[PDB]
């Protein structure tokens, strides 16, 4: 149905398990999908 | 319905996991039977070399 | 469930039968803030939330 | 439970085994109509049931005409073989006794597509064990008119992997590994294809296609048969690597492709070394060698095709070889990027004999331009190495640019400027700037 935003809508953290060989086709369907926020995962590994 | 669904995909995630890991070590271990093959006869060969 | 959706259309064009699930984990941690807006309303919330 | 057993993915073969686990009736309604034994209905009554009985139980499925209950028989057969808690025992009464392999065999291959399929997979699974290999009884079942129809009908995708799985798993022994190349013509067209289509099931089928030719690639001799007589396939094996997706193909394709250019095949050195080369399989190689592909051994495999690679196209950078190459016609794209290039060594000697080797290549091109097929592709290329190795010639010797006019090969570079031929247009343009902007300066 609607989802409508008052001031927000109820969101869930979920984690993601990915083959090797999909990986980067599972990140740009997300990418054009654009709806998840990634938390920091390899932050300390430096640039 | 998706906490099942979840651990139905995640065993079916770590038998296919199982499956590609059998199939590589099939693999692994007809090269490996192949190569012994081929250099032990090389080897063979070149020990039997100076009995000749 | 349209996430999971897309991820199942997603491997059906693939080749690749193995299974990508996802499942929620609850933390204590705060959750972002969500705001759908038309374009009506986009610019009323960016300033609002300025 | 035996020494080894099939491990069948079975999409639809699984679905083959409950149908015919489905009817049943066959395995005592038979004798009641007076057409199986009394000793045959009781042998088929342990079939019901989910060591000595199996002879007999031979025996009634090869005199029973009716085509389900052999099929019901042959089901459970394999069901026995196949299951742990009668595995050993299915192993044991043919390994003990490997005559009746061969009747069992000959009963097999026949029926309907489903009944011959799960026949030729029970007979493939007995014939794979450790002992009684038969290579007879192999040759026999390649041979077979049905097996080889079901692998070639590509049409039916699960007949056709359950095909080729059988037909990889009965390679795996080294002592029918040769009889299997004995009909190569007549299967390995049809796996080439499948390989040839991909560029569950359907990447199951590839990766069983890639290791039944992988694993017939263990012989030098076989090895350089298939590079040869195959050429298009083998040529086309790294697209179809660099177009894979899942990572166990690329590694199969890529150690098939290495093995093939093993140094210990006959020819392999020159002739197949060469072919890559003319497959433009050195960019390819560069780009998989900068893809992180995760497994180690196809990342081992990947450094040792580059090195192989490296080594041919330095074997490729030879002055004796591009004066072969220009001493015939049909040049080669190969050397002409060192030798007229970073091997100024080649130039050099190029400039030798009052530039013999330039008045040899503007003869060339003015032979290829009086002639007047330009128009043909083989002919555009020709001309437009030729043109790149003028142009790479007249920047190092300028010289030469007194030899061209006099030969009238500035006039020929200023027509073929106009040449419809946009890949020769832009080495004719190329060649021209080079001319005036330096020599004419």
């Amino acid at each position: 149905k609607e989802e409508a935003i008052f001031r927000s809508a109820e969101m869930a953290l979920v984690q993601f398990y990915i083959p090797q060989e999909i990986s980067r086709d599972s990140a740009y369907t997300l990418g054009q999908l654009g709806l998840v926020q990634f938390r920091d995962l390899n932050s300390k590994v430096r640039a | 319905l998706t906490p099942n669904q979840v651990n139905d995909e995640l065993n079916k995630m770590q038998a296919f996991i199982r499956k590609e890991a059998e199939e590589k070590a099939k693999e692994i271990q007809l090269k490996a039977d192949q190569e012994y093959e081929i250099e032990k006869t090389n080897i063979v060969r070149n020990e039997t070399n100076n009995i000749d | 469930a349209t996430l999971q959706a897309r991820l199942g259309e997603m491997i059906a064009r693939l080749g690749i039968d193995v299974p990508s699930i996802i499942q929620v984990l609850d933390t204590n941690h705060t959750p972002p803030t969500f705001h759908r807006t038309n374009k009506f309303t986009a610019g009323f919330q960016s300033i609002c939330d300025c | 439970m035996g020494a080894t057993k099939i491990l069948m993915d079975s999409t639809h073969f699984n679905e083959i085994r409950s149908i015919i686990r489905s009817r049943s009736v066959a395995w005592d309604a038979l004798a009641r109509s007076e057409e199986l034994s009394e000793i045959d209905a009781s042998t088929a009554k342990a079939l019901e049931s989910i060591g000595k009985t199996l002879i007999p139980l031979i025996h009634l499925l090869s005199t029973s005409d009716n085509e389900d209950c052999k099929k019901s028989v042959q089901n459970l057969i394999a069901e026995l073989l196949s299951s742990d808690k009668y595995g050993d025992d299915t192993v044991k009464f043919f390994q003990e006794d490997p005559k009746q392999l061969e009747q069992l065999f000959d009963v097999s291959l026949k029926g309907d597509f489903q009944t011959v399929l799960i026949s030729g997979f029970n007979v493939v699974s007995l014939l794979v064990q450790n002992g009684l290999h038969n290579v007879k009884l192999v040759e026999k079942l390649l041979k077979n008119n049905n097996l080889i129809n079901i692998l070639q009908n590509i049409e039916q995708m699960d007949t056709c992997y359950v095909c080729i799985r059988l037909l990889q798993e009965l390679a795996v022994i080294p002592e029918y590994r040769d009889v299997i190349w004995l009909h190569e013509k007549k299967f390995m067209p049809t796996l080439f294809k499948i390989l040839q289509r991909a560029t569950h099931l359907g990447i199951q089928l590839q990766y069983h296609s890639l290791l039944l030719i992988w694993l017939l690639t263990f012989n030098p001799v076989f090895a350089n048969e298939l590079v040869q007589k195959y050429l298009s396939d083998f040529l086309d094996l790294l697209k179809l690597v660099k177009i894979t997706i899942k990572e166990k193909v690329s590694r199969l394709c890529i150690s098939i492709i290495l093995q093939c250019c093993s140094t210990r095949v006959k020819q392999h050195k020159k002739v197949i070394k060469q072919l890559l080369l003319l497959g433009n399989a050195l960019p390819t190689v560069q780009s998989l060698s900068e893809r992180k592909y995760s497994d180690e051994e196809l990342r081992q495999d990947i450094s040792n095709l580059k090195e192989i690679l490296e080594n041919e196209y330095q074997e490729l950078t030879s002055f004796d070889e591009y004066v072969a190459e220009l001493d015939s016609k049909l040049l080669c794209w190969s050397p002409p990027h060192v030798d007229n290039g970073f091997w100024s060594d080649n130039i050099d000697e190029f400039k030798k004999d009052n530039y013999k080797i330039f008045r040899q290549l503007i003869e060339l091109l003015q032979a290829k331009v009086r002639n007047g097929d330009v128009n043909a592709k083989q002919e555009k290329i020709i001309i437009q190495v030729a043109l790149n190795d003028i142009t790479h010639v007249v920047e190092l010797l300028p010289e030469s640019i007194d030899v061209l006019d006099k030969t009238g090969g500035k006039a020929d570079i200023m027509e073929l400027l106009n040449h419809s031929d946009s890949r020769v247009k832009y080495e004719a343009l190329k060649a021209t700037q080079a001319i005036i902007g330096y020599t004419f300066k």
